[PDB]
């Protein structure tokens, strides 16, 4: 009730180490936190699923700005077949001079990482030609998360 | 005094015991109530401490287990000797060692398992061996099948009268407690009778048998006109043609001038260029002045006279700096429990087994034996393996005796007390040692693996770019290879090859021994030696030394020495018992032996092994990569593992697909041995239970109530399967490669 | 029974050892042995290693209660010899601590409270799921 | 022989200094002084830590912005010309 | 630009070091 | 402090009082059984958990059991 | 006392050892901390100033002394971290010392006041400028 694991006194009580250890371990189970009720365990839960669709939404707003800002997606729609996606740059202190030509890949000028994804077809299909759609459906994406 | 005590008939000869199932202990000769019993019927067979409590019979019953052990050997060695002389082609192989692959066994007809039978050479087809006889048998003189036959028949004869020996000496005439507890006549008679007599009868035969026979064979006479052995005794005129010194006589050995016997008593050194080994001469050498030695040594310690030394009075008239009064009270814990002694002989035995493989693969001894690289590379890892169980199971009988056999009252000893009352202090330091050199060693490899990843070679701890080179250890090559021209006049040459100055020896067209150079890999992976051999060490220590009680359970010596746990308690108590520690150390040893063997192989491969042209250039079987792809793990992985396992995944539809599969069966006891590993007790009581009722269903339900392993079971099936698999892959892969390669 | 007191007791012959008391004695308890010996004799301590016992009165001082309980039951079962121990606190307060009616716990003793008694089999426990939602337990019922 | 006493458990519970010295400062007044003086922001806990996690970041942050291509190989950039892919890929 | 040279050192070393300061002190609090 | 129960069908053999190792139960008078005596766990505070008193019980299910709970210094076992 | 967890050795006590460890400046009680820290930081960074600079990543360039020398100061920087905390999770603001209070032979001494929250400020504070000063003042003797 004084110590970290502020929902259990428990846990809190002991001196050793596995205080600690357990305490991030029993953080979603609300039926073990004393002085539960049906009520907040319900809110709780309806809260959490909000957390996770904020989430959710942040990390494709997040790919979706990536691939604007550092992809080759205007390069990749004239030829499919022949231009490899890119989905963000490298940027590493302790890379050396060999690793800097070799990892330089497709039409970028420095050092860059291969979209396996599979995302770059998806948007080709539904209908996006440009990185102004990109940047648009990311800050979409940030209002639908905030 | 010395005197011979023995007892008359002590046991009945009956097979009313052997009806009953367990007789030894009233648990088990109770009867079968689940199937736990059985598994227990064979837990306690050879536990004779635990089936009575009297020295007399315990002592009884290890002699008459010993002399049945001596029957089985003479068993396996008259049939490996009547093998050699039946089913093979060592007849042929004579004539052309070079060129024809040995081979002593030959497979039946029946499936389609034919294929099995390679063309070896010399017209046979069969199985080719690496246990190395053939050269044994060439450097004892055989010439001929009647010989190995005649062997045979001994060895039969010898083994029954083992037997019947170990038959008499337990039901006809047991000797009493006291012949036992005469330690000082039985090293006399072991010292001066069993090894100097021995060695001494050895080098007579190789000085009136080996010797010429060998002396023939290497002139390059056929093998079907040399004499026979008994015509070098008969005929003096042979052997003065051969050595004129015989011409003599036994006088000059009387008179003191024993420079005569030179000619067949040397002192050279270096291999023989003929047959790539060790001068005969040297051997028989070595073999009169080990003789002498023991034959002297043999006379220490009083027995039944005046003139001698008491080994009771040795030990307690001991005086040091650091010692002090010490060892009072060993005697009589040396002599009251087996487990002691035990213990010390296994670790010692161990010990030597690892050397023996060492010097054996450092200086050949037989003949053509450097130029067979399968039967090299499977004595050296065969030899390693015996010596490291040897080495664990030392400390595992010590925990035994610590456990049950101490008590300070009775015998009191003050080392032990001494090193009891501090175990702390020694447990934090090897802790401290292990996580060092451990953290040195493989963050080394790790660096090294990552600053090539990262393209920067230049950073790396290698040869060329951070150099750290093994100087003392070359400061021994250098001094061993100077040795023979000043600091050892008598020897014309050093003693081994291995050190780094020299010449190149090869017999045949392949290359027999080259000075091994010393490098940047070759400290990484003897620091990596070290730290696995710390690592186990410590284990088996804190194993030992905690046995009787830890601060944790103050009552420890009361549960025994097999036991699973305490209880759920205290956080968590399993595997406290210093079983467990054992069963623990044996992963360990593995680990070490494995990585030892590995290292072994791949740089005798790359820097020794070898062919040779008419030119003079050496070509080795790897091309020499060993010292710029073994300082990564990569390197290790794909130079090793990936490249030299290509003959034994293609070795299917040839001789050699035996190995093959082989190689897939161990993998499978492997991975069933997780099952083992990982699971528990209560899941397997649980699904029983069911599968009962199931059974109960359809009134085929047993008498004996199925039951689950202990946990103790369920942990010896684990690790024995895990080494099991493991060990047979290692073999498989080995065989496969040198036979396919080499 | 009235609790004893061990004003001035001595202690066996020991050599010392790692195994002793640590910083937990000086922060927050240990325990003290004391017993009665009829002549001089050796015995094995729980933390490693032989000590003597002198005749007449010992006394020993320990970290934990399961060693006292491990000493005394061996005395108690090889040399027959009567022991007792409490708990020392850093305050200064002494609590008496092996047994507290005078008479061993494996004895029947009149007068001893009965703690922890359930009438029921221990298949009459109720479920779960009927003591959900309170800070009770099935088994504390 | 006796080595419990319940008036005192500072002797009998073992507290102790095995290496505690109570000698005066052996420095000279003057340095101490110039020490003291000069040592003196450093003393308060929170200002400490404020003010090194702060000077950290914005020093770390500022040399690695400020930093050019000949010490670091990733701000050189690449040099060679590029390179095909395995079926023809850009 | 150069926005990584400012950005992945900050997320990479300051930001994990203000953290665990910070649970390390709320987790020894009293 | 772990909790320690018993129940009625105890037959008072004092297994379970003399296995404990740090004097956690003891025996007193009852009427419901032949031996006239029933077991009892007063001093909780210093039980470990290792559950030998279940191991040393004989019936069809043990009348004493065992349950953890919170830990502190002395249910942990720990001497530093 | 041969009941406490602790053994007497050659090694753990002798005069020479137990002088050395006493004249220490982590042992002077009598001295206020931030004198002791001083001297502490100063040992530690003009030691903790070679290695980065012998063996680092720039260690063959023109740079290298100059920019190993740099290393160290961050070094330095996280280390005085590590002590901030330990204090703020240590010592509360009103709690009087806990340093033993007597000593071997039995004598009653003065606590030290280096475990006390205004102790371990000074010392903290003390360390931190002592390596700074150590490891300017060693990369100036190394490369001028
Ligand atoms: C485990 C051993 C290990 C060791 C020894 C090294 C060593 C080295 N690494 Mg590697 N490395 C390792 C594992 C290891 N690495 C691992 C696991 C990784 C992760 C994959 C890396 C990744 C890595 C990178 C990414 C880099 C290196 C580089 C380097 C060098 C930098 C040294 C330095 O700047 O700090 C040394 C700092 C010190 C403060 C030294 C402390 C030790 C002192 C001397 C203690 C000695 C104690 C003394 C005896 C006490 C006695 C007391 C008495 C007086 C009273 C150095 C040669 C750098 C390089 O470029 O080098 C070419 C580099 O950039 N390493
Ligand atoms: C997550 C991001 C991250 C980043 C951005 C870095 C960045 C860096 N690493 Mg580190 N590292 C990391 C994680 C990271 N590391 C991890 C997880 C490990 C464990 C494997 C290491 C282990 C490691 C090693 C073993 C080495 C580095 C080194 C380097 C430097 C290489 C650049 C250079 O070539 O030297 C250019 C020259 C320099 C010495 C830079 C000097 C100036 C620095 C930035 C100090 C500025 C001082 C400031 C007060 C720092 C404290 C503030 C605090 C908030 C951090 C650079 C500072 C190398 C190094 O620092 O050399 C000793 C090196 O040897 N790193
Ligand atoms: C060390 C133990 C040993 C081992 C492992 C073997 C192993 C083998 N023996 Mg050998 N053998 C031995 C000792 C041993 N022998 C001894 C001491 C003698 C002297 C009596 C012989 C005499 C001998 C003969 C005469 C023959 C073998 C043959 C065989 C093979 C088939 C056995 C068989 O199928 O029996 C069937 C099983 C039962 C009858 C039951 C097998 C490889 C056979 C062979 O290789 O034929 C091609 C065969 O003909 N052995
Ligand atoms: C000089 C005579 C002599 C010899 C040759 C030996 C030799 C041996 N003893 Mg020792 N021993 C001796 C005196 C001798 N002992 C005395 C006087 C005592 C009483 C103090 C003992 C007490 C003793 C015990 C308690 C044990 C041995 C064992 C052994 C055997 C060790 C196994 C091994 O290493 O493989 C070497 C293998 C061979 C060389 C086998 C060759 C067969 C030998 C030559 C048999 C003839 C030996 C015998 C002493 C002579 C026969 C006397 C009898 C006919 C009247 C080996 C046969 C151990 C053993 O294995 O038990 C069976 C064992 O447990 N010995
Ligand atoms: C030098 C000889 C030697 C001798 C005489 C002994 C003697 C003894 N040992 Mg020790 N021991 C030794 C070496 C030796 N040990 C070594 C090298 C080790 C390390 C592994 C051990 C480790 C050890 C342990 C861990 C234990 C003992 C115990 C015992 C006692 C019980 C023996 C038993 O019941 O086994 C009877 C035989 C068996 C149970 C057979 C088991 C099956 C084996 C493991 C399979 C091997 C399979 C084979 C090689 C592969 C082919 C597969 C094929 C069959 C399909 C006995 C007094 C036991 C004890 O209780 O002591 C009080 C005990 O727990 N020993
Ligand atoms: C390959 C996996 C593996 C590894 C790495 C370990 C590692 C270790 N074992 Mg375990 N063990 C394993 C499998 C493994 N074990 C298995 C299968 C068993 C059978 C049950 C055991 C059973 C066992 C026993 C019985 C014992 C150990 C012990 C040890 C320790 C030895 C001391 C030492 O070398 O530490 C040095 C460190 C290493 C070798 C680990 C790798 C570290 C590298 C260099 C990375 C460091 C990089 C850097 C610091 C990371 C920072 C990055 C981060 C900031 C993001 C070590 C922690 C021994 C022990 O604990 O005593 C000391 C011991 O007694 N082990
Ligand atoms: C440091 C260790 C060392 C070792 C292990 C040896 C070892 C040996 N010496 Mg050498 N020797 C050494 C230093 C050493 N020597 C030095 C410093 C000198 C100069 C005085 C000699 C001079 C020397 C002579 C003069 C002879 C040997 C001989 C021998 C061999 C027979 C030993 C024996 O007499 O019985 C043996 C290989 C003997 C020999 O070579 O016979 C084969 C012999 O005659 N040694
Ligand atoms: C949702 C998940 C997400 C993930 C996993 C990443 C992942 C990454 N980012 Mg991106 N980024 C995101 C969303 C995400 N970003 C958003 C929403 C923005 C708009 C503010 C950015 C803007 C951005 C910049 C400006 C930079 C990165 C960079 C990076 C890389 C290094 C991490 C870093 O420096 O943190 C930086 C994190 C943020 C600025 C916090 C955004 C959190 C939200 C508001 C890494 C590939 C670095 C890079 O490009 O390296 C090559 C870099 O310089 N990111
Ligand atoms: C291989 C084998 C075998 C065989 C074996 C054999 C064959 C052996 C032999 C052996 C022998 C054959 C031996 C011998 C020995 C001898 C001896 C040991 C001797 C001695 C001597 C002496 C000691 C002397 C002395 C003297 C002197 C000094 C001087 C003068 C006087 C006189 C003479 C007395 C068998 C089958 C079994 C088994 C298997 C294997
Ligand atoms: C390691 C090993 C092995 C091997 C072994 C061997 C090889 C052995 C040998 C052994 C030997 C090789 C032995 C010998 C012995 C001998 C003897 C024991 C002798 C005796 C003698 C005598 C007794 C004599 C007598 C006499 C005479 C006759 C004459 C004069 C007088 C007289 C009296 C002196 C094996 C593989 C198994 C495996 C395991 C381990
Ligand atoms: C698999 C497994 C089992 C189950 C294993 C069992 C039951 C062993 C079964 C052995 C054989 C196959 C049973 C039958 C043996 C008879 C000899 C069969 C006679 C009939 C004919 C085959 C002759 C455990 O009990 C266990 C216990 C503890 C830890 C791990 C484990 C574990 O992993």
């Amino acid at each position: 009730a004084l110590r970290f694991p502020r929902f259990s006194q428990g846990l809190a009580q002991d001196p050793t180490t596995r205080r600690i250890w357990f305490g991030i371990a029993t953080a979603h189970d609300f039926e073990n936190h004393d002085d539960i009720t049906e009520e907040r365990l319900y809110q709780n839960i309806f809260a959490s699923h909000f957390g996770q669709l904020a989430i959710i939404f942040l990390w494709t707003s997040g790919n979706l700005f990536h691939v604007a800002w550092q992809g080759n997606f205007e390069a990749w729609v004239q030829d499919p077949l022949h231009v490899r996606p890119i989905a963000h740059a490298i940027w590493d202190p302790h890379f050396g001079q060999p690793a800097v030509e070799a990892f330089t890949r497709g039409g970028a000028l420095g050092p860059v990482n291969i979209a396996y994804s599979g995302v770059y077809q998806w948007w080709y299909t539904i209908g996006l030609r440009t990185n102004g759609d990109l940047y648009t459906g990311a800050l979409f994406l940030l209002f639908l998360s905030a | 005094e010395v005197k011979i005590l023995v007892d008359r008939d002590p046991i009945k000869t009956s097979f009313e015991e052997w009806a009953k199932p367990g007789h030894f202990s009233r648990t088990i000769a109770k009867g079968p109530d689940t199937t736990t019993w059985i598994w227990n019927l064979h837990a306690d067979a050879h536990d004779f401490d635990s089936h009575t409590s009297d020295l007399e019979e315990i002592s009884r019953k290890v002699f008459s287990a010993h002399f049945g052990q001596l029957s089985i050997i003479f068993l396996w060695l008259s049939g490996m000797y009547f093998h050699g002389a039946r089913f093979s082609n060592y007849e042929a192989w004579l004539s052309d060692p070079t060129h024809i692959g040995p081979s002593a066994q030959v497979v039946w007809s029946i499936v389609g398992q034919e294929i099995l039978n390679g063309d070896v050479g010399g017209g046979f087809r069969g199985i080719q061996i690496t246990s190395g006889f053939f050269q044994i048998w060439r450097a004892s003189g055989i010439t001929s099948e009647l010989q190995l036959y005649c062997t045979a028949i001994g060895g039969l004869v010898f083994a029954a009268l083992m037997l019947f020996a170990g038959w008499f000496h337990y039901h006809k005439a047991a000797p009493k407690l006291a012949w036992f507890q005469d330690v000082e006549s039985m090293l006399n008679h072991h010292l001066a009778g069993l090894l100097g007599l021995g060695s001494l009868s050895w080098a007579g035969h190789q000085v009136h048998v080996s010797l010429p026979i060998n002396q023939f064979l290497n002139a390059g006479v056929d093998p079907k006109e040399i004499p026979l052995p008994h015509e070098f005794i008969l005929n003096r005129d042979l052997l003065a043609q051969l050595y004129p010194s015989f011409a003599e006589g036994a006088t000059p050995f009387f008179t003191l001038n024993w420079s005569k016997y030179a000619e067949f008593l040397t002192f050279r050194g270096g291999l023989d260029p003929v047959t790539g080994g060790l001068w005969l001469t040297d051997i028989a050498h070595h073999h009169l002045a080990i003789a002498i030695l023991f034959l002297i040594a043999g006379h220490m310690y009083r027995t039944n006279w005046g003139i001698g030394h008491g080994i009771k009075d040795i030990l307690e008239a001991h005086k040091g700096p650091f010692t002090g009064q010490g060892h009072k009270g060993l005697y009589e814990i040396l002599t009251t429990s087996w487990h002691a002694q035990l213990s010390i002989n296994l670790a010692m035995l161990g010990s030597l087994t690892i050397v023996v493989a060492h010097h054996m693969y450092s200086m050949p001894p037989y003949p053509y034996l450097a130029t067979d690289y399968g039967t090299q590379l499977s004595l050296f890892t065969h030899h390693m393996w015996i010596g490291g169980f040897l080495i664990v199971g030392a400390a595992a009988h010590a925990a035994i005796f610590m456990v049950r056999d101490y008590d300070p009252t009775t015998r009191y000893n003050d080392l032990l007390d001494r090193v009891l009352r501090h175990r702390d202090a020694i447990i934090s330091h090897l802790n401290w040692v292990c996580i060092f050199l451990g953290f040195h060693s493989f963050g080394l490899y790790i660096h090294n693996d990552t600053m090539s990843a990262l393209g920067r070679p230049q950073d790396m701890f290698s040869d060329t770019a951070i150099q750290l080179q093994p100087v003392f250890a070359q400061w021994i090559q250098n001094t061993h290879a100077l040795a023979p021209g000043t600091t050892a006049p008598g020897a014309t040459t050093s003693t081994s090859l291995t050190w780094g100055g020299g010449d190149l020896v090869a017999v045949g067209g392949k290359v027999a021994l080259l000075p091994i150079p010393l490098g940047t890999a070759d400290f990484l992976v003897h620091h990596i030696h070290a730290f696995t051999i710390h690592v186990t060490v410590l284990i088996l220590l804190k194993g030992v030394l905690f046995a009787r009680s830890s601060r944790l359970i103050p009552d420890k010596a009361n549960l025994g020495f097999r036991f699973p746990c305490d209880g759920p308690g205290r956080g968590g108590t399993c595997q406290v018992s210093a079983w467990d520690h054992v069963f623990l150390g044996l992963f360990w040893m593995y680990n070490a032996i494995s990585v030892v063997i590995f290292h072994f192989s791949w740089k005798m491969q790359s820097d020794v092994w070898g062919s040779i042209s008419d030119q003079g250039v050496v070509t080795h079987i790897t091309g020499g990569n060993f010292a710029q792809s073994s300082i990564t793990i990569n390197g290790w992985l794909r130079d090793f593992l990936w490249a030299q396992a290509s003959q034994v995944i293609q070795s299917y539809g040839s001789s050699l697909s035996a190995y093959g599969l082989f190689f897939l069966g161990a993998h499978f006891v492997w991975a069933f041995s997780l099952m083992f590993l990982f699971s528990g007790r209560g899941y397997w009581q649980e699904l029983i239970e069911s599968i009962v009722w199931a059974h109960n269903k359809l009134k085929v339900a047993p008498a004996t109530q199925p039951r689950a392993l202990s946990i103790v079971q369920g942990r010896a099936v684990g690790v024995t399967h895990y080494l099991l698999g493991g060990i047979a892959t290692t073999w498989a892969f080995f065989l496969a490669r040198i036979i396919a390669v080499g | 029974t009235p609790p004893q007191l061990d004003p001035n007791t001595p202690s066996p012959i020991f050599a010392g050892s790692t195994g002793g008391l640590l910083r937990k004695a000086q922060v927050e308890e240990f325990y003290v042995i004391t017993w009665n010996s009829p002549k001089e004799q050796i015995f094995e301590m729980p933390t490693g290693g032989a000590a003597i016992m002198r005749e007449g009165p010992n006394l020993l001082k320990l970290a934990r209660k399961e060693q006292c309980l491990a000493l005394g039951t061996r005395l108690r079962s090889k040399y027959k010899i009567t022991y007792q121990f409490y708990r020392v606190f850093p305050n200064g307060e002494v609590q008496y601590l092996h047994p507290k009616d005078g008479v061993y716990p494996e004895k029947a003793n009149p007068g001893r409270e009965g703690v922890g008694l359930n009438m029921r089999s221990i298949g009459k426990n109720v479920s779960p799921i009927e003591v959900k939602f309170t800070g009770k337990q099935s088994y504390d019922l | 022989s006796v080595y419990f006493d319940l008036e005192d458990l500072g002797n009998t519970t073992g507290q102790w200094d095995v290496y505690g010295s109570d000698a005066p400062s052996p420095y000279n007044p003057l340095q101490s002084k110039f020490f003291e003086t000069f040592a003196a922001p450093f003393t308060k806990r929170g200002l400490l830590l404020k003010f090194l996690i702060l000077g950290g970041g914005s020093l770390l942050t500022y040399v690695s912005a400020t930093s050019t291509g000949e010490v670091l190989p990733i701000k050189r950039g690449p040099q060679e010309p590029p390179k095909l892919g395995p079926r023809g890929k850009l | 630009n150069n926005l990584p040279s400012i950005f992945v050192p900050l997320v990479g070393l300051v930001f994990p070091a203000i953290a665990m300061a910070s649970l390390f002190l709320h987790i020894q609090k009293n | 402090s772990h909790s320690v129960k018993i129940y009625d069908t105890c037959i008072g053999c004092t297994q379970c009082v003399r296995a404990c190792p740090t004097d956690v139960l003891e025996m007193i008078p009852w009427d419901g059984c032949k031996a006239k005596q029933i077991a009892s766990a007063p001093r909780t505070e210093d039980c470990v958990g290792c559950k030998r008193c279940e191991s040393a019980c004989p019936t069809d299910f043990l009348s004493v059991r065992v349950y953890l709970w919170h830990e502190t210094t002395r249910s942990m076992g720990l001497a530093y | 006392d041969p009941f406490i967890g602790s053994l007497e050795t050659p090694v753990t006590s002798s005069p020479l050892i137990a002088w050395y460890l006493s004249n220490l400046p982590g042992y002077r009680t009598a001295v206020n901390p931030l004198l002791r820290g001083v001297e502490v930081g100063l040992a530690h960074g003009f030691f903790l100033v070679g290695p980065f600079v012998k063996a680092g990543p720039l260690r063959n360039t023109a740079y290298a002394g100059s920019a190993g020398s740099l290393a160290a100061a961050g070094l330095v920087v996280i280390l005085s971290m590590c002590l901030t905390i330990y204090g703020i999770s240590s010592f509360k603001e009103g709690e009087p010392s806990i340093a033993p209070s007597l000593t071997l032979t039995g004598r009653k001494k003065q606590p030290d006041q280096l475990q006390t929250a205004d102790g371990w400020a000074k010392f903290t504070g003390g360390f931190f400028f002592g390596g700074i000063s150590g490891v300017t003042w060693a990369y100036f003797l190394l490369y001028v």
